[PDB]
């Protein structure tokens, strides 16, 4: 007759009743993405329809049940993730328009862009494919024309719809007792029960604030250490003892620098570490590749993929002219039918992600045991780390070796180390800056912290003062830079990257100092290290069902943005870089105006 | 959809115990009438047994043979297990229990 019994009767019977539902839609989407055709089209439209208005029914019902006398903190946590409603709390007036807007970024993202009428023969960059790594060459002129350019046609466009975006749910957040939307992003990572383990929403602002600040040195001699190996592409109005344009840096925005590696390395008489001439000689094929890297997770003590995962996933041919979108995925419906949407060819990006889609298979399967509103990842970025973990560690030399995909004689020195450590840095250290800078930027706009005077000149003096780089050209307030990223186009969460790219190294640090390994960190393999692989297992077993500061403490000792890891992995690279920077001065000038 | 489970009930099923019935189930502080509403389930659920489902939720025959003895003759048995047979030699025999 209690009021805790009735409520663990209801979470029984919306356990059960919710999978039916997931499972139709999972399905129906699998269907419909493995090759787009009409008939299975049009399913997605249902099945999308069917479970929303299941949640919504669910979530309406919800109500009579008081959160202040729950006691039992698994139904208290269950209750609070049903109880926030979401889209169904508010009117539908503004249900519809929020779903209007979504149709509206999703029809500016699929829409292409076309250049001016003297050259409108090729305008599509973007590509469905990996072909968006690489968009313009070695440039200085035309590359800031297609910036600019793309930049006109996406900020003109969706300043509007973006602020009024903000408006509607800056008053939905307000409703749900929230101070804004950044605090309903917080509320991801805050946790109010346990006592010792608690977090709040408003502390992980500030532990961002504390850990950036132990690598800006890091930073700092890095990108002066690039701004002086760049020396062809000079800035024309600044010398090099300022700063350095920001579209040079590889990418459309700079979220990756890999473009620049080679434009940077200086052993290019060391070649870097390649297997794709033995994987071709040696006759590797998909199947080869996805069986050596479960070996990796089989090694670890992790169980030995279902069976029936190879016969449901696709990844080879996709023959149909209406090809999927080739982007990695991971898929998993009901319970055991964990798949997987695959485009494999023998290249070095496949052959590494291949590793990051098994991580994020294995941590699905590893927290499949917990109830629906649980499996999942503790934090928003702790599934991407996990990824990225492993996908960091079967690269190393000791790996490769032992495979065979490298000779066997094949000897590793201080230039050749240093030149992986380059590669790798490249693709993490400047990744750091840009998602710090866009999630705080977030956090500043949708809070209201900033006035109405103009964001985008706020947004260029934050990412110079910490990305470190100035904007080509000035722009008043009708453009819109961040939202031309997809995350943000579509409204999905930023801060997770951060913590992906610091928990990596904590749990690498972690799992390779119980992996009995002298020496740097970038050296050491997992592989047959059964006491790493039972440590990670004892945190990804929770998913969301125990506090993240119980999942990251039970593991590692710290309990928070602790970046030791990071600088214990990279301090060869930073100490082989000072011997470089010894002449070269690091520090950028902020005041730096590109218009005089 | 021909597979059923029961999810409530109000007190623990003695072994052995069977309640086919499906009367409306009232968990919550007032009864309903057999009125479907809030705190009254029906308590019947289907499985829904798709055929790409894995291992941990793939439709399994369950079949629990359990042995009953009380104060009756024992009319079922398991002997199946018989030799050839040979006679003019002096042999071991057991013919049902001679
Ligand atoms: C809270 O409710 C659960 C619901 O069963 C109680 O049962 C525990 O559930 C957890 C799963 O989170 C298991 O790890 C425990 O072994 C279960 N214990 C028992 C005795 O069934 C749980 O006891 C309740 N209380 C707490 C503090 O969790
Ligand atoms: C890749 C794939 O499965 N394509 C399917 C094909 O197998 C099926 O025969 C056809 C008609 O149902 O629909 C499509
Ligand atoms: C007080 C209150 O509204 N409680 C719930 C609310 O969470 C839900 O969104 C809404 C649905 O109409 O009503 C009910
Ligand atoms: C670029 C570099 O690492 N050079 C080193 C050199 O300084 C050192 O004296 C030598 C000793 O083995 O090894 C090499
Ligand atoms: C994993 O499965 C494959 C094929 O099903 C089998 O050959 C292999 O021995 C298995 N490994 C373990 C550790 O069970
Ligand atoms: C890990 O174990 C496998 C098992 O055969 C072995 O081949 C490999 O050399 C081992 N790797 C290391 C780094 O010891």
């Amino acid at each position: 007759s209690t009021i805790e019994e009735q409520a663990k009767t209801f979470l029984d019977k919306f356990n059960h009743e919710a999978e039916d539902l997931f499972y139709q839609s999972s399905l129906a989407s699998w269907n419909y993405n493995t090759n787009i055709t009409e008939e299975n089209v049009q399913n997605m439209n249902n099945a999308g329809d069917k479970w929303s208005a299941f949640l919504k029914e669910q979530s309406t019902l919800a109500q009579m049940y008081p959160l202040q006398e729950i006691q039992n903190l698994t139904v208290k946590l269950q209750l609070q993730a049903l109880q926030q409603n979401g889209s169904s709390v508010l009117s539908e007036d503004k249900s519809k328009r929020l779903n209007t807007i979504l149709n509206t970024m999703s029809t500016i993202y699929s829409t292409g862009k076309v250049c001016n009428p003297d050259n409108p023969q090729e305008c599509l960059l973007l590509e469905p494919g990996l072909n968006e790594i690489m968009a313009n060459s070695l440039d200085y002129n035309e590359r800031l024309w297609a910036w600019e350019s793309w930049r006109s046609e996406v900020g003109k466009q969706l300043r509007p719809l973006y602020e009024e975006y903000v408006v509607l749910k800056n008053e939905m957040a307000r409703a749900n007792h929230y101070e804004d939307y950044g605090d309903y992003w917080r509320g991801d990572y805050e946790v109010n029960g346990v006592d010792g383990y608690d977090y709040s929403r408003g502390q992980l602002i500030e532990d961002v604030e504390h850990t950036f600040e132990e690598i800006k040195p890091l930073y700092e001699h890095l990108h002066a250490y690039v701004r002086a190996k760049l020396m062809n592409a000079y800035p024309s109005y600044i010398s090099p003892i300022g700063c350095l344009p920001a579209h040079l840096l590889g990418d459309m925005w700079g979220r990756f620098w890999t473009n620049l590696y080679s434009l940077t390395v200086p052993f290019g008489q060391k070649p870097n570490i390649d297997v794709t001439d033995a994987m071709v000689d040696q006759a590797w094929d998909a199947q080869r590749i996805f069986k050596e890297a479960e070996k990796f997770f089989v090694s670890v003590g992790l169980p030995n993929m279902t069976q029936g995962f190879w016969e449901n996933s696709m990844l080879t041919d996709p023959g149909n002219v209406q090809k999927a979108v080739c982007h990695p995925t991971a898929w998993d419906l009901g319970k055991g039918d964990f798949r997987i949407l695959m485009c494999t060819k023998v290249t070095m990006d496949d052959f590494l992600t291949a590793h990051h889609e098994m991580g994020h298979i294995q941590y699905d399967m590893a927290y499949a045991a917990q109830p629906f509103l649980l499996r999942n990842g503790a934090n928003e970025g702790f599934h991407e780390a996990v990824g990225e973990i492993m996908s960091l560690s079967a690269a190393t030399p000791k790996h490769l070796k032992s495979i065979g995909l490298l000779s066997p004689d094949f000897q590793e020195d201080n230039e050749t180390e240093i030149n992986f450590l380059l590669k790798q840095a490249l693709t993490i250290v400047g990744t750091l800056p840009f998602t710090y800078m866009l999630e705080k930027w977030r956090w500043m706009v949708f809070k209201g912290e900033i006035p109405k005077d103009q964001w985008m000149k706020k947004w260029w003096e934050m990412k110079r003062e910490i990305v470190g780089v100035v904007e080509p050209v000035p722009h008043d307030e009708t453009y819109c830079d961040p939202a031309s990223l997809f995350h943000v186009s579509n409204d999905y969460s930023f801060i997770r990257y951060y913590t992906r790219t610091l928990y990596q190294f904590q749990f690498q640090e972690a799992l390779c100092q119980a992996a009995k390994h002298e020496g740097p960190l970038h050296k050491c393999d997992i592989s047959n290290s059964t006491e790493a692989g039972q440590k990670l297992f004892n945190m990804l077993r929770l998913g969301k069902s125990e506090p993240w500061t119980l999942a990251l403490e039970n593991v590692v000792g710290a309990k928070n943005m602790n970046v030791r890891p990071l600088l214990n992995y990279f301090e060869p690279l930073f100490t082989w870089l000072k011997d470089q920077n010894k002449n070269s001065f690091v520090g950028w000038s902020t005041d730096w105006s590109p218009y005089a | 959809y021909n597979y059923r489970y029961r999810l409530f009930r109000k007190s623990k099923l003695k072994p052995f115990e069977r309640d086919i019935s499906t009367e409306i189930y009232q968990a919550g502080n007032k009864p309903c009438n057999g009125v479907a509403g809030v705190n009254c389930y029906f308590p019947l659920q289907s499985y829904g047994f798709r055929p790409t489902y894995g291992v941990g939720h793939q439709p399994y025959r369950v079949v629990v043979l359990s042995f009953e003895l009380l104060h009756a003759p024992a009319t079922v048995c398991g002997p199946k297990k018989s030799t050839n047979l040979v006679k003019n030699k002096c042999v071991n025999f057991n013919f049902n229990g001679l």
